[PDB]
């Protein structure tokens, strides 16, 4: 299934052929890959948690001690506050 | 004098007053007393590690509640932004004040 | 140094001998560990 984006092996089949040009066929292993559709999937949703999270005060989006997600980090005067 | 409460002035009444005693923040134990008796303030800043953003403002106010030889005007501090905020719009140690 | 949620570092820098220092230059206060001074602000033109 190809295109510019990428290009997925969707169909595998395995055939012979007779000596007369007669073709024999087995069932072919079809596959499917998942799709990236935002033209179709934009879906906004408010967020509330991320409560004053100012790109012009003292905070990032980092990951602390090893986690695989980022949480809220606050540079203040004499202490960094988190929130994990 | 470590408390919290609503005031008691005619429009005060609805601010809160968080109050705090010098005497018990412990402030002259931490250096010896042979380095000089004399221990006086020179500047206070307030910091809010609020959810307070950039466009919001902050309403308080910080006053000493005691009796001391301080230049009128110099007996308390407004607080804006809550970011080492301190009474002045600018901050200058050396402006002869 | 590693310090705890606000906590403050102190220290007094000072000179053990015999120099010609006016009185209080003989001796500086670490208020945290930021490269710190003698002063609040550093300045090496205010005539002092």
């Amino acid at each position: 299934d190809e295109s510019a984006i990428a290009s997925t092996l969707v169909f595998v089949r395995r055939v012979g052929h007779e000596q007369d040009g007669n073709v024999v066929t087995l069932p072919p292993l079809e596959l499917a890959y998942q799709d990236f559709s935002p033209r179709h999937h934009a879906h906004w949703q408010p967020m509330d948690v991320l409560a004053n999270f100012n790109a012009i005060q003292r905070w990032q989006l980092v990951d602390l001690k090893g986690e695989g997600l980022p949480g809220l980090l606050y540079q203040d005067k004499g202490a960094w506050w988190y929130r994990s | 004098n470590n408390n919290l409460a609503f005031g008691a002035g005619t429009d005060t009444k609805t601010s809160l007053q968080a109050s705090v005693s010098f005497a018990d923040l412990k402030i002259r134990e931490d250096y010896p007393a042979s380095l000089g008796k004399i221990r006086r303030i020179k500047q206070i800043s307030v910091t809010l590690p609020a959810l307070l953003g950039p466009y919001q403002d902050v309403q308080a106010i910080l006053s000493y509640g005691d009796k001391a030889g301080l230049a009128n005007g110099c007996e308390a501090l407004a607080v804006s932004h809550g970011m080492n905020d301190s009474g002045q719009f600018q901050l200058d140690f050396n402006d002869g004040k």
